[PDB]
């Protein structure tokens, strides 16, 4: 049910410092 | 990892760390998938031609680290091994196919802030993220040159087109790898090392905001690959191997 959301990022609606990076890849 | 930056706290806690328990060393990364399921490189444990043929007790993995020297009091984890499996095909003689392994702890971890599984890749995902251009993300405590780092290290990485991946090694490569890396011509030069390897290569699905780890860091040696690609078991491909040893 929970795997791979992170309980200080996503489950607190806070982004790291460059998974824009990889996200913005995604073309 | 070189050219990479430090960690965020709590940013990579599937990282798991595998110790030889004497004399004590770390060995490789790894990642955690359940309470009691550690993924890895089958390498990392099984490689004769430097006589390295580990079983359960010798060895040991810590989880929830940030600091590779300082002591997480009340955070990080130790655990012993309870049993390791190697996959039956693996070839570490030509061309590390099937490089896998998964380890049994002991006793399974509690999951915390800092403690926390991965997501092992669906059809999907692997049909519509594993595309060359697109990146995955690294993490570990592996060599800093071609010396050693003090927190966690990341780095984003590109996936390669298959082609370009067959022709920067000489060993015949299979559909069971795939390698990323940086283009020789300018920008960055982010990769993984020796150390790093077990760890894992992972992806964030922007349809459901889930991390899933796509690969496993394959072989490295110091931080040089003149200039080439590192390679990455494919987890999806395995994946049915995965299952069989997890479940019955
Ligand atoms: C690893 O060691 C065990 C005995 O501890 C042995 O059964 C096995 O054949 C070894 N694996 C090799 C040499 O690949």
């Amino acid at each position: 049910a929970d795997c791979g959301l992170r309980p200080l990022f996503e489950k607190k609606s806070l982004e790291d410092k460059t998974e824009r990076e990889l996200l913005e890849s995604y073309i | 990892i070189v050219e990479g930056s430090d960690a965020e706290i709590g940013m990579s806690p599937w990282q798991v760390m595998l110790f030889r328990k004497s004399p004590q060393e770390l060995l490789c990364g790894a990642s955690l998938i359940s309470d009691r399921w550690v993924l890895t490189a089958a390498h990392c444990l099984l490689y004769p031609p430097w006589d390295k043929n580990f079983t359960e007790n010798d060895l040991l993995v810590r989880i929830g680290k940030h600091s590779r020297t300082r002591y997480e009091r009340n955070i990080e984890k130790i655990s012993m091994l309870e049993k390791i499996y190697i996959h039956p095909r693996y070839n570490w003689r030509e061309n590390l196919d099937r490089d896998i392994a998964l380890m049994k702890l002991k006793k399974p971890v509690a999951f915390s802030d800092y403690i926390h599984p991965v997501c092992l890749p669906d059809r999907e995902t692997a049909a519509s993220l594993l595309q060359a251009g697109y990146k995955g993300r690294v993490t570990g405590w592996g060599n800093l040159k071609e010396g050693q780092p003090s927190v966690l290290q990341v780095v984003n990485l590109p996936i390669v087109e298959r082609p370009v991946c067959k022709d920067s090694t000489r060993i015949r490569i299979t559909d069971n790898m795939f390698c990323a890396g940086y283009k020789p011509d300018e920008g960055k030069r982010g990769d993984a090392c020796e150390g790093d390897s077990g760890g894992p290569f992972v992806m964030k699905s922007p349809f459901n905001n889930r991390w899933y780890q796509m690969g496993i860091v394959s072989w490295g040696e110091g931080c040089d690959r003149d200039g080439k690609p590192g390679f990455y078991t494919h987890v999806f491909r395995l994946k049915k191997w995965i299952q069989k040893v997890i479940d019955q």
